[PDB]
């Protein structure tokens, strides 16, 4: 739900954002403790 | 000569750049590779295949350092510059551009060498970038780099006694002038053939690349997959052919020997792979031992043929691996239980998965197709066994092709959506040439 | 009530003291040291010409002090870690002693980058954390690595900071989980962005100026006029060091 | 009278400025450097001009702002600062008369970078420390004996408010500012210690031995009584004074006034001084080396890197 | 804990074995100086030096002066460092 | 710094000047070259590291003593004693691996050069087994001198200020030493002979 | 000797210069006296060196004919030669 | 992920510590009696140089088998109170 | 931008000419065994230029010696920046108009990577000590003591901002609002005579500044009276 | 996520006490995740007490000789004695320590404290003299007052 953007474009970080901001390890997967071993 | 060396000190210019105004960093750091590109264009423009085998002749006095162009360094030239734009397009820092114009320059330099010292002096010198750029810290693997650069100081050092010894035999270290002169054939053959299948994944001596190329990030796993093993071929073609004869004839059995297990091996080995990576890692090396076998057989179009294939590699292969970097980053593993039902996840990105998958298994209207034709072509008019051996077993190799194609790609979808607009284009240009030189190569 | 005069500083007292309100320039050092502490910084560090450092401070690395930054190490030690950022008129303190009962001094660790307006003091500042503005660390906190801190934070004494974690208020409370990216790369970038920008003034230095010229001339000046003073400063320094010693000697029986 | 008070040349013991020069060597020499500054200056200013515009700015020295003057003003009650005579300079050029400068115990102490202007009472061994701001010039400025200003503080007044009363600043003896405090219209009670980053607003009134929390924010026209601890933003009352910290802000106030010397002692030193020290430690760290050629022979001050006596 | 609770008992067994004031058999793994033995604080500084002497090691005054049991003793020692 | 250099340079002068000898001193190169390789391949000290490396190089000296051609011999005497100097008054350590690199035999450097000659040198004369074990030393310093590298390379960037004046007072020598990359150009002719 | 030794050496010299500053922290073109010096001494130093190579050669050629090794003419103006290569 | 060493730890650090409670000695006299053997013994292999590579070869491979390793090395001898 | 490159180019030789010529001037001031050049005196600057750019002030407008203004500042007519303030445009432009304050030790400035231009409108007073970054400020609003404006964030002309409160990234008020809060939000309307009372408070500044300006100058007269 | 307490230093406040070589005790506050020898150096132990790591890519780390009492024993995290790692510190026992060697010797930078190190009670260990490089090195001899803390750096070099 956050605002990572402006109305006009210019990507804002949102460091300060409580939402969670989407970004590049958004769709990482949770690995499996087995499968990694 | 004069221009090179203006692209040469231009390319160098990234340094000097302050790192605050990051955009014309980005600009100039691609353009620099942009240019070189153009270049070897207008010199395809300015060769004249009715003219000598040799064109474009230079050399730097008594410095050694002969550059001349013939179509294969010229065909690999094309195929290079194509290539590092993309990988310039996929790194983000400053270090990463240098080092990799770095290695551009000296896989150029060393693409037209006609000195047999300067070959030796100028490839290896990019084996230091190389192992700085596999175990980079955060996620590299420093035990690949050691591998690949233990592999290629033990294969030149046990080249250059052969070299300095011909070099003594014949007062020189031309090509013109070494391939015209009486010589002990069997030193230098050996320490050649040495070199040559340290570089060109042959068994036994092979093992460095499967770790080097998976530790690697996507621009530097494209440019080992796609230049320095054709750095192989081109150095057979250029030199050990037109310099020892009788040494490649008597060897030739040993070759095709080792090049046939090494196919076979390879390509049974890669079914037990278990990650995607992996699996490009060994996808490479049959099609190696074919370009090796192709050329040694030297039976009607050898080294045409071998050119083709390896231009048909390293427009393929790069592809490959743009799909797996892809995955990875934006999946952050690159392991293979984790990816299902990528095509309605990843649909244009999945259905050129499928596309380059067949242009590795060597289908119709694909460049790869007419060049193992080719290749069998040139293998079958020596001997009607070894092209069986390598029609035999073109199943082995799709089928591992297709188990990972279709496990990773149906399914349950789970992962990453579909590829940007970058990944897109980082895509197009070997989609576009493949497509071209698999409908009309040639006119 | 102590006396403005120390007969036993490293290089000797000061002979002949200038009042302040007689100073017609000013004068104001960015680095100096206090006593027996002395400063440590980088070869290429940046220092704003109005940023204070003095004493005993550690500063390792791209680090960087911003305009009117101060850092005031005269109780304890300061250290300041590689590739540090430290913007405009931010203070780093320390004390002599916290309850916490650890070393009290202000540690910074490595790609820490500090906001405007920001009061350090006797706090443990883990490498790749984020400094907001108007932010403060009371004596003894302690802020674990790959942390991001909201301006406008109060972090009272002897708290703790957990890792991975976004976290603001006042007092401070949680707000949300850094993201792995952000832990990966955001706080380096950071750091990068503000160590750039550092360079990028210290590419332009012109040190030490010319502004000693009117100066020089003002002193030339009274050297035309013969009023400008000779004094030996070292043996001066030896006839008062000779005058504590006799006359501290000649208090005791 | 270390070992060599008369034959140790004047070029050695005032590094700062050598003598006039005697010989035709020296006479040359000077000659020849004068030059070199001449061709010099010209050089920088040639690069400067064809630089262009961002050169038009030179290397012009600070003034000492640390004690400046504001404006005397008829509605104005001067209470903290005292009114002088302006330079006759400004009288005669741009008509000023009488202008108002800070009335400063000469045992205080102010950091050569701070912003203190105008009517400014200093308390005995009070201290200023390093970018803050005292700026009177509207109203007064109240500061009592071993009274610290912190770093980058704010101090200032109101002649006019929201509620229009021009009501001056006072901070009594032995009170603690923190590091950027913010301080406007508000009077502070004796031994009492303000956060470092607070925020106090118009109106408000501490009693002493109150406790300012950090950062806090004072609302407009606030009473906080003694005995008592706020925070918040606006504050809210937390907590009694504990028995031990009353004696903590005792504690500050001597160490401050001891740092506060200290300080005056290393900021109070002329530059000939310091280029005399750095010389010294030169010379010490020279001395470092235990094989010295020297250190069979002569026996050096540490102090002053001279020779007392010889060690044979 | 330097050293191990039971060798250490046996030793301080043997050191308090072959002292003439003492009776060989009222000694116990676990007793009282004063109260058991009827030693005085000489004796219990006597004590300390032969514990010392077989253990190699230097004991100051003070932690003498808190050591008036053979848990005491036994305690001490495993406590020290420089145990041997 | 002193000792590395010098004498080294004297005696191989008066060897060249005013010594010969009816007799082989293979053996103690093979012991002087696989000795210093695995040593310094295995000592974690900075400073026995470079002792075995010396140890090594003396090695490589010799045998390009025992095969004559002197001249490779000087040239290589010359480079390892630039470097040297490079090595014993540096300040900066990004520099540092260039010694690693200009030591390791790395092609685009006067290392490489240097101990290229004399393997010419000594395949002139086909000293086929001298050769081979001073082939495997070179590729056994490649491990350490890539360890260097990484010790002081991939690290963050610091260097201290000096504070008793004499601001980094061996920056001249140090740069000027740095320029060995330009010297292969005058150094690929016949030039020492 | 060689064409370009001199503007090898100034090469050399402008690299010196940056990487001096390099090694005091400075921008790579601050105090350009240092590089104007540099370049200087680059180009005399290189352009000896050229020089050298020359000298060189005409020993070699002296020395071997003088030993008894006599030459076709053709081959000598490979060593009695000043070329500007 | 993270693999574990094998073993205790106890046991691990006690064989660490497997025979090294003893005084390390000067190097000096080892580096005298190398020099000594070197100065009165190494002429013997003056004849070798002729010898054939097969025999040369055999005697290096044989050299480097029989070499004990100066770091590290230990002996039953070194805590025993008698031979 | 091709003029920008023979800008920097100028720039960059007319800099390394001063290094020059103020190096050689040294080397003369050691020929005369004079080392008032060494001295470690401050070198803070009012004007500081990036390259070749330039801040851009106002006839009418005014700094202190302690106030400082980096890289292409645009301060309009009537302009105050107060004592020890940092306003920075070195990377990104800050746009001030006429009749605008930047009081003592308060900020305003673009230092964040993404952060863009700046712009302050007219009237605009911003407390002393607050912090402003990457933000646009409509006419009539105070901008009050030790607050913090970050980035993005819209302030329609004519709100009120409380002292040290906390304003978020792209956070738009709309006009007439009083706010307070680290997560701020709106607490009530401006009343007429709040209104009134900062409609008067401009030209006190104004007049003030003015009179500041006045007495830099008599002191700047005594510091030349020195060497003059 | 609720009425968690506040995170405060004292939760991971780990406390050991150590006695010098002189036999003096003293009181020393650890955290969580940091070394014990990490500590020491913070408390003001003279720069006697330490030494360089004998290992590869390890040698600007620092460690102090301690004795580890009985039960402790189990809390040292195992390394081992076949690794390079571990022959780095069979090094370290074969130089530095000699015949000072005990059965409760062992080395600080493998000792990560937590919650079962806290009351725990260690002592400093005899070190036989030592040189690395020009600006580190140890006489033999406890004679000194300068804090090991107040080098500015770790130079291996
Ligand atoms: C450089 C010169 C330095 C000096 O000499 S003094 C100048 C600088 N000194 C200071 O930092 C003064 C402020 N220090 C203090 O924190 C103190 O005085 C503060 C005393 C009231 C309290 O600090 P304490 O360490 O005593 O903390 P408390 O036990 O009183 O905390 C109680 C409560 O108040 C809250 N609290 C505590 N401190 C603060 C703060 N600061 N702000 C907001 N809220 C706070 C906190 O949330 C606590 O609740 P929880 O954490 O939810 O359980
Ligand atoms: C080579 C050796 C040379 C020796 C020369 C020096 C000889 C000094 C001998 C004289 C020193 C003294 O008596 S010192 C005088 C000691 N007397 C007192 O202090 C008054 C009270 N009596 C005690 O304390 C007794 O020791 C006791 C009752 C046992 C208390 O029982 P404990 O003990 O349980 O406590
Ligand atoms: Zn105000």
């Amino acid at each position: 739900e956050a605002k990572q953007f402006t109305p006009d474009g210019k990507y804002m970080p949102g460091i300060f954002s409580k939402a969670k901001p989407l970004d590049r390890s958004t769709q990482w997967v949770h690995k499996n403790p087995y499968i990694e071993a | 000569m004069f221009i090179s060396v203006l692209l040469i000190l231009f390319a160098l210019c990234v340094t000097l750049i302050p790192e605050a105004h990051y955009h014309m960093v980005r600009v100039w750091s691609f353009v620099a590779t942009i240019i070189p590109m153009w270049v070897v264009t207008w010199m395809w423009w300015n060769f004249d295949a009715s003219g000598h085998g040799l064109q474009m002749l230079v050399i730097l006095g008594r410095s050694h350092l002969a550059f001349g162009i013939d179509g294969v360094a010229l065909s690999l030239m094309l195929l290079t510059t194509v290539l590092f734009p993309i990988c310039m397009m996929l790194l983000r820092t400053v270090a990463g551009f240098m080092t990799f114009i770095l290695l551009e320059v000296l896989v150029l330099s060393a693409l037209c060498v006609l000195d047999l010292l300067g070959f030796y002096i100028l490839f290896e010198a990019s084996l230091i970038l190389l192992f700085l750029l596999i175990g980079r810290a955060p996620y590299g693997s420093l035990e690949a780099a050691y591998k690949i650069v233990l592999y290629t100081m033990a294969g030149s050092l046990v080249l250059l006694p052969t070299l300095f010894m011909i070099y003594s035999e014949c007062g020189t270290t031309n090509v013109l002038y070494m391939t015209c002169a009486y010589n002990h054939q069997t030193v230098l053959g050996w320490g050649l053939l040495a070199v040559l299948a340290v570089k060109i994944p042959l068994m036994p001596v092979h093992l460095w690349l499967p770790e080097a190329h998976v530790a690697a990030p996507t621009a530097g796993s494209v440019l080992l997959a796609g230049v320095l093993l054709k750095l192989g071929g081109i150095g057979f073609l250029r030199f050990m052919l037109p310099v020892v004869p009788e040494f490649c004839v008597s060897v030739f059995p040993l070759v095709s020997t080792l090049c046939l297990v090494s196919f076979l091996f390879s390509t049974l080995s890669t079914l037990r792979q278990i990650d995607l990576k992996k699996i490009v890692a060994y996808s490479s090396i049959a099609h190696m031992s074919m370009v090796t076998l192709a050329i040694f057989s030297q039976s009607e179009f050898s080294a045409y043929s071998s050119s083709f294939l390896m231009i048909a590699h390293g427009l393929i292969s790069p592809a490959l691996f743009l799909i797996v970097g892809i995955l990875y980053d934006r999946a952050h593993t690159k392991f293979i239980l984790y990816f299902s039902g990528l095509g309605a996840s990843m649909p244009i990105g999945s259905t050129l998965f499928f596309l380059f998958t067949l242009g590795n298994l060597a289908f119709p209207l694909f460049p790869n197709f007419i060049a193992e034709v080719l290749c069998m072509v040139s293998i079958f008019a020596v001997h009607e066994l070894l092209a069986y051996v390598f029609c035999v077993c073109q199943v082995l190799g799709a089928a591992y092709g297709f188990w990972a194609f279709n496990r990773v790609v149906h399914g349950l979808p789970r992962g990453p959506a579909d590829v940007t607009r970058t990944e897109f284009h980082t895509v197009l240009p070997l989609l576009i040439g493949a497509v071209w030189l698999g409908i009309k190569p040639m006119a | 009530g102590v006396s403005s005069q120390f007969f036993d500083a490293p290089n000797g007292p000061s002979v002949k003291q200038v009042l302040i309100e007689d100073e017609w320039y000013n004068r104001q050092r960015s680095i100096f040291p206090l006593l027996d502490k002395e400063p440590y910084y980088p070869v290429d560090v940046f220092v704003a010409p109005n940023a204070v450092v003095c004493g005993d401070v550690d500063i390792y690395g791209g680090a960087s002090v911003f305009f009117g930054a101060v850092l005031r190490g005269d109780l304890n030690k300061i250290r300041l870690g590689n590739r540090s950022a430290i913007l405009d008129r931010a203070v780093v303190h320390a004390a002599r002693a916290v309850p916490t009962g650890l070393n009290a001094a202000t540690l910074i660790g490595e790609k820490v980058t500090v906001e405007p307006y920001a009061v350090l003091r006797s706090c443990r500042v883990e490498p790749k954390v984020i400094i907001g503005a108007r932010s403060v660390v009371c004596e003894g906190a302690v802020v674990e690595s790959e942390s991001i801190l909201a301006p406008n934070s109060v972090v009272p004494p002897a708290r703790r900071i957990p890792s991975g974690e976004l976290w603001g208020g006042s007092p401070a409370k949680f707000i949300r989980k850094l993201t792995d990216h952000e832990r990966d790369r955001v706080l380096d970038d950071v750091s990068t962005h503000y160590h750039n920008l550092a360079t990028m003034f210290r590419r332009e230095a012109l040190e030490p100026g010319t502004a000693w010229r009117d100066v020089e001339a003002w002193r030339q000046k009274l050297v035309d006029q013969g009023e400008y003073e000779w004094i030996n400063f070292r043996e001066q320094k030896y006839l008062m060091r000779l005058q504590h010693e006799a006359e501290a000697l000649e208090k005791l029986t | 009278m270390s070992l060599f008070k008369s034959s140790l040349p004047a070029g050695f013991l005032f590094p700062y400025r050598h003598p006039k020069a005697k010989g035709l060597v020296e006479g040359t020499l000077y000659g020849l450097g004068s030059l070199f500054r001449g061709v010099g200056a010209a050089l920088d200013e040639l690069g400067s001009m064809v630089q262009g515009p961002q050169g038009s700015v030179k290397d012009h020295v600070q003034p000492n702002l640390a004690f400046a003057p504001v404006h005397r003003k008829p509605d104005v009650p001067v209470n903290a600062g005292q009114v002088v005579p302006a330079p006759p300079a400004a009288a005669r050029t741009l008509k000023i008369k009488e202008v108002v400068v800070p009335n400063k115990h000469s045992t205080a102490f102010v950091a050569a970078n701070a912003n203190v202007l105008g009517n400014v009472k200093l308390g005995a061994g009070s201290s200023v420390w390093y970018g803050a701001v005292l700026r009177g010039d509207v109203n007064g400025i109240e500061v009592g004996a071993n009274s610290n200003i912190q770093d980058n503080a704010i101090v200032h007044v109101s002649k006019y408010s929201m509620d229009g009363t021009a009501r001056p600043t006072v901070i009594g003896n032995n009170v603690t500012i923190g590091h950027a405090a913010t301080v406007h219209a508000c009077t502070i009670e004796d031994n009492c210690l303000v956060g470092m980053g607070a925020t106090v607003l118009d109106g408000a009134t501490v009693k002493s031995g109150s406790i300012v929390a950090a950062g806090a924010v004072v609302p407009p026209n606030t009473t906080i009584p003694s005995g008592q601890v706020w925070a918040g933003s606006p504050a809210k009352f937390l907590r009694h004074l504990e028995p031990e910290e009353a004696s903590f802000i005792g504690k500050s106030a001597s160490c401050y006034a001891e740092l506060s010397a200290i300080h005056k002692f290393e900021q109070s030193k002329t530059f000939e001084e310091q280029y005399t020290e750095s010389c010294i430690i030169k010379d010490r760290a020279a001395l470092a080396d235990p094989s010295n050629s020297v250190h069979q022979m002569w026996e050096y001050d540490s102090q002053t890197a001279l020779v007392a006596r010889a060690k044979r | 804990g330097f050293l191990d609770k039971d060798s250490v008992t046996e030793r301080v067994l043997h050191v308090t074995k072959h002292f003439e004031k003492i009776d060989a058999s009222k000694v116990s793994p676990a007793a009282s100086f004063e109260k058991d033995l009827g030693l005085d604080s000489l004796d219990v500084v006597e004590l300390v030096m032969a514990l010392e002497e077989e253990f190699g090691l230097e004991i100051p005054d003070a932690e003498a002066d808190k050591i008036a049991s053979v848990g005491d003793a036994i305690n001490y020692i495993c406590s020290n460092p420089m145990a041997k | 710094l002193y000792l590395s250099t010098a004498p080294k340079l004297s005696l191989f002068t008066f060897w060249a000047s005013s010594w010969h000898h009816d007799f082989s001193v293979g053996v103690f190169i093979l012991f002087s070259m696989f000795i210093g390789s695995i040593g310094a391949y295995g000592q974690p000290a900075l400073r026995s590291l470079f002792a075995y490396s010396t140890i090594n190089e003396i090695g490589l000296l010799l045998l390009a003593v025992e095969t004559a051609g002197f001249h490779t011999l000087y040239q290589h005497l010359g480079i390892y004693i630039i470097t040297q100097l490079l090595l014993w008054n540096l300040t900066d350590k990004r520099l540092f691996a260039l010694c690693a690199v200009s030591l390791a035999g790395l092609p685009p450097f006067a290392g490489f050069f240097g101990k290229a000659w004399i393997f010419w040198h000594a395949m002139s004369v086909q000293a086929f087994s001298l050769l081979a074990a001073a082939l495997f030393c070179t590729l056994l310093s490649l491990v350490y001198y890539l360890r260097v590298i990484r010790l002081f390379w991939t690290a963050p960037v610091h260097t201290a200020a000096s504070f008793t004046g004499a601001p980094n007072q061996t920056t001249l020598t140090s740069a000027c030493a740095v320029a060995l990359a330009f010297a292969p150009v005058m150094l690929v002719k016949p030039f020492v002979i | 000797g060689w064409a370009y030794s001199g503007e090898w050496g100034m090469l050399a010299g402008f690299c010196f210069g940056t990487l001096k500053n390099v090694q005091e922290g400075k921008a790579w073109f601050r105090r350009p006296y240092i590089h104007g010096a540099g370049m200087i001494a680059g180009y005399y130093l290189f352009k000896a060196a050229a020089d050298w190579e020359d000298e060189a050669l005409k020993r070699i050629i002296t020395r071997y004919e003088r030993k008894g090794y006599a030459i076709p003419e053709d081959r000598k103006e490979l060593f009695a030669a000043n070329q500007y290569k | 992920y993270k693999p574990e060493v094998p073993g205790n730890t106890v046991d691990n650090w006690t064989e660490l510590r497997a025979s090294w409670n003893k005084e390390r000695a000067s190097s000096l006299g080892t580096n005298y009696y190398l020099n000594v053997a070197v100065m009165g013994f190494a002429y013997w292999l003056n004849e070798a140089y002729y010898f054939p590579p097969r025999t040369l070869y055999v005697g290096a491979l044989v050299f480097f088998a029989l070499y004990v390793r100066k770091a590290y090395f230990s002996t039953p001898y070194a805590f025993k109170h008698e031979y | 931008n091709p003029i920008n490159g023979l800008k920097t180019i100028l720039h960059r030789v007319g800099f390394a000419m001063r290094e020059s010529g103020q190096a050689l001037e040294r080397v003369g001031c050691r020929l005369q065994g004079v080392y008032s050049f060494e001295e470690k005196l401050n070198r803070h600057a009012t004007v500081l230029p990036m390259r070749h750019n330039v801040p851009s002030l106002d006839k009418t407008s005014w700094v202190a010696p302690s106030g400082m203004v980096s890289g292409s500042v645009t301060l309009g007519e009537n302009s105050s920046v107060w004592y020890g303030a940092i306003v920075r445009g070195d990377f990104q432009p800050v746009v001030v108009g006429s009749n605008s304050n930047i009081q003592d030790a308060a900020y305003v400035g673009a230092t964040s990577e993404f952060s863009g231009p700046v712009t302050i409108g007219d009237n605009v007073s911003v407390g002393h000590g607050a912090v402003l970054k990457g933000c646009t400020v409509g006419d009539n609003v105070l901008i009050g003591m030790n607050s913090i404006i970050s980035e993005h964030a819209e302030i329609q002309s004519g709100a009120v901002i409380a002292a040290g409160s906390y304003v978020e990234e792209g956070t738009t008020v709309p006009s007439g609002e009083v706010w307070a809060g680290s997560p701020a939000k709106k607490l009530r309307d401006v009343r007429a005579g709040e209104a009134e009372y900062l409609k008067s408070l401009p030209g006190r500044y104004t007049e003030l500044a003015g009179e500041h300006k006045g007495i830099m100058k008599v002191l700047k007269m005594k510091q030349a009276e020195y060497f003059a | 996520h609720g009425p968690a307490q506040t995170p405060t230093v004292f939760d991971k406040l780990v406390e050991v006490t150590v006695v010098d070589m002189n036999g003096i005790r003293h009181r020393v506050r650890g955290l969580q995740g940091q070394s014990l020898a990490q500590a020491l150096v913070e408390y003001g132990f003279p720069d006697t007490y330490f030494f360089p790591n004998m290992g590869f890519y390890t040698q600007h780390i620092v460690d102090a000789h301690v004795f580890v009492p009985k039960e402790f024993w189990g809390k040292v995290q195992n390394v081992d004695p076949e690794s390079d790692d571990g022959l780095a510190v069979k090094r370290m026992f074969r130089d530095i320590v000699q015949d000072y060697q005990r059965d409760t010797s062992f080395f600080a930078s493998y000792i990560t404290l937590g919650a079962e190190h806290n009351g725990m009670t260690v002592g400093i260990g005899p070190i036989k003299p030592w040189i690395l490089h020009s600006e580190w090195a140890f006489a033999g001899v406890h004679d000194s007052r300068n804090k090991q803390f107040d080098k500015p750096t770790v130079e291996i070099w």
